[PDB]
Formats: C-alpha cells, structure tokens, sequence
C-alpha cells in the first residue's frame, strides 16, 4: 500500500496510509479510524528509531516480538509500515495496533469490586504465562504500559526489558540478582496492591527510597536472604535501619477493599493471602503465575471446557 | 542545566557539556567524563579533562577511581577552575563521584552526603553497586 498522506498532530507529524482517517492524539500514539476494518485504531510513530545503538535493539525486539507473539491478553498487532520508499530514505516506522478504550493507570482510579480486580489480574496473569512460555520475562510490568477495554479485558502493549517509573521493579533487579520468571510476580502484586489499597504500594524517586518503602512495608530480609547478595550491594543493604514491617492483615484491612460485596470478608482473605505470596523479596519463596492463576482468588475464570537494514526488512514483511 | 553543588563544582549529564552556550554561561572550564562512551566536548583541552572509564553496572568498580577523582576536583579548584562532573545522564555514575567529593571534603558519612547531592539534584539514583562501593570509602576515609 502506497497511499500516503500527512497530518499535523500536535508537535508531531503523522504520515499514514489513506485508509486510517481522522487522527486524534491519545511513542507519541494517535488514535485513527481504519476505514477498511471499520474501527478504531491505534498509530504509534517511531521516529528515526535506529538514533543510537539503543533505540535500535529495543524497537527491533519489540518489533519481531509483536510480529511472532500473539494472545487475547496482548495487544493486537494490525499493521507495520514505513512511508519512506528506500533504505535510504529509511527514516520513521509506524506500528498499527487495536485500541482500548483506557489505561491501568485511570482504570485503578475508578469503583472496582472484587469480580473485576480479580479478572484484571488474571488476564494479566495470562497474558504473562504465555509470555513466559514463549520464553519472555518482562521484567517492567507496569499500570501505564497495561490497556483495558470499556468491557474490562486487558491488554498488555509491550514486551519490557531487553535480554524513571520504578515503582512495580521487584527487589532483584534493585538488588543486582539474578531473576526468574516470577519477577513478573512481584509487579503483579505491587499492581494489586495499588489497586486495593488505591494508590502506589512503593512510591520512590530513587533506588534507596524504593528499598525503603519495600521494608518499611514488609520487613527487613532475613539474614539467609542478605547473604545472597554480591558483597557490596550486601554490604549497602546490610547497612540500612532495620524494620519488622507489618503483617498482611494489618497492610490490607478488609476496610480497603469495596464495602458491600457478597462475601467479601472470605474474598478479601483471598485477596490478602495471594498478595502475601506475591510480595514476598526472596524471589524463591514467591508464587510462580501458575501458582498465582490457580489460586482461589483468581482461579475462578478458570474453564475446564475451552482450550537498520534489519528493522527496515523486518518492516517490510 | 547543570546543578550546582558546590562553588566551582557542577553535576550534570552528556546534553550538558557538550551544550556549547550552557557551558559558556556557568563557567565550565573543567570535565570530568565518567563513562567510556560520552566524548569530550570539543572545547575542552586535554589536561582540563578526565574520563573515569566506568559503565553504570553492577559489576563495575568505581572504587579504585575515587582518590584519582577527588584530586581532579580539588585541583581544578586550586586553579580557581569550576568544573563539571558528568556522565550520561548524571543519574547514576557521575553523582556517585560527586558524592564521594562531598563525602571527603565536608566530613560527611554516606547518608548525609547523598542527601546533600540529592536535595540539589532530585533526579539522582546510584545502584546499590556504587553506593556499597561508596560505604567502603567512608570508611578509608
Ligand atoms: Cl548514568
């Protein structure tokens, strides 16, 4: 398709095929309406993304990843194309996916009971064992880069970290470690938790703050955990206050969880004990996602009947 | 820009020095480079400048650089030189020398050392690496 044409869309130029119509700004991403789907899409630019050695790694995997993966709980990929017509005119890419109507962020900010926490959490929980399956751990798993439709299903828009919001990063990464798939747990339960409580589990502007909300909150690691740091970050962490931290009851009252609920004092036990598997430092002793998608509190959604030269080639596949 | 953390001493990142007009208005006449990959503004001489070649890792050491680096400072202020510590992004490697400078020079222990940088330069967060690093300098010191 070779149909171009250009549209001011704030300080950006968007230049699209003439089929997506009627851009509105929501990388930079517009909003667009597919002509010939007959519905809403979304256009996100890359701009000269091959800028530096970085740009280039990240946007390539990101790119082969979304081409190769596909699941209901990951964003659809509809469309990949360049508007430059050589190599050497090679300059922007645009990727061309479905639209939510939302992001995790606005969505923890309204009235959710239970049924609706628990069906965002297992279709993040899914969307990540299969991630996981395909051999990706995604390592920054966070509300901004999570979609949901007005309906409530959610998907996940990127695939993270390769091989300034820190808030959802597990200890591991703080800590220097090695990691597991179950690192991806540990965003999961700050999601949670930010959801229940209704604002940021471990807020901080640093990684030291970071750690500090993480033990103010859930209690100095024990000794056996400390000694599996490398020397200095074990001789850093060593050196900061102690705390005894709080239990779960006490971090998640049943007052925090919506009022008048059918059972609520047995779902927010639920609640409570999946989220005291997640948040849980020593990355050995947290729940795995298949754990995590059996759990009582989640496992209700369960059915037992169903089931450069290189970017611009892989863009013009 | 940059930030001012001390009189003669700046923090900053690569946009930083090698932003010609910036560095004319602040009176940058020295550099110190911490990373093996920012190059030298092209108005910089030589012996006015200092790369500390460190990556912002876990594994690297930044240790061994420090006395090196502290007396590059001083001796930029002995001239009555003003100079700027960068590295990338002046997050992570270049607020870990600035704090060891502080450290030295005010008779300040980590903490207080890093709330000081911090409390000019919010954006700050050294890895746990660095900082351990930065604790076993506290006490040569
Ligand atoms: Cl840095």
């Amino acid at each position: 398709d070779n149909n171009f044409y250009s549209v001011e869309i704030g300080d950006s130029t968007f230049t699209v095929l003439k089929r997506y119509q009627n851009l509105k700004p929501i990388g930079i991403v517009c909003a667009a309406y597919d002509a010939i789907l007959e519905r809403n899409v979304a256009i996100k630019k890359l701009s000269r993304p091959f800028q530096n050695q970085t740009h280039a790694k990240r946007a390539y995997r990101e790119l082969v990843l979304m081409k190769c993966v596909n699941h209901k709980n990951i964003i659809g990929l509809l469309n990949v194309f360049t508007p430059q017509k050589s190599l050497e005119e090679f300059q922007d890419v645009y990727i061309v996916m479905e639209l939510m109507d939302a992001n995790l962020c606005q969505v923890i900010q309204m009235e959710l009971d239970h049924e609706r926490m628990s069906y965002l959490l297992y279709q993040m929980l899914c969307g990540i064992k299969h991630l996981h399956s395909a051999g990706i751990i995604h390592r920054d798993l966070k509300p901004s880069n999570i979609v949901v439709k007005s309906d409530c299903t959610l998907k996940i828009l990127d695939f993270g970290l390769a091989r300034v919001t820190r808030y959802y990063r597990a200890p591991e990464v703080i800590l220097g470690m090695g990691y597991k798939e179950n690192v991806d747990i540990w965003s999961v339960g700050c999601i949670m938790g930010e959801m229940i409580k209704g604002g940021v589990l471990f807020p901080g502007t640093d990684h030291i703050d970071q750690w500090n909300k993480v033990i103010e909150q859930l209690g100095t690691p024990c000794p056996e955990f400390m000694k599996k740091l490398q020397p200095t970050v074990r001789t850093y962490v060593e050196n900061r206050p102690k705390y005894a931290g709080y239990s779960f009851e006490k971090l998640f009252p049943d007052v925090l969880f919506p009022a008048d609920s059918e059972h609520n004092k047995l779902k927010a036990s639920q609640a409570r004990d999946l989220l005291s598997k997640m948040l849980v430092i020593d990355a050995s002793k947290r729940i795995s996602v298949d754990e995590a998608l059996q759990h009582p509190y989640i496992n209700v959604w369960y059915d037992p009947s169903e089931a450069k030269e290189l970017i611009y080639k892989e863009v013009m596949d | 820009g940059p930030t001012r953390i001390l009189p003669n001493l700046y923090l900053g990142c690569q946009r930083d020095v090698l932003n010609k007009e910036l560095m004319q208005q602040n009176g940058i006449g020295y550099v110190l480079n911490a990373s093996n990959t920012c190059p030298k503004p092209d108005f910089i001489p030589e012996s006015h400048f200092l790369r500390v070649p460190v990556n912002d890792s876990f594994c690297e050491k930044i240790l061994p650089w420090l006395d090196k680096s502290v007396d590059f400072i001083e001796k930029a202020k002995a001239s009555n030189g003003c100079v700027l510590v960068h590295c990338l992004a002046g997050i992570s490697r270049s607020a870990t020398i600035a704090i060891a400078y502080i450290m030295k020079r005010m008779d300040m222990s980590l903490d207080e050392a890093y709330r000081f940088v911090k409390e000019k330069r919010p954006t700050i967060s050294p890895n746990f690496n660095f900082l351990g690093q930065l604790l076993d300098y506290e006490k040569k010191i």
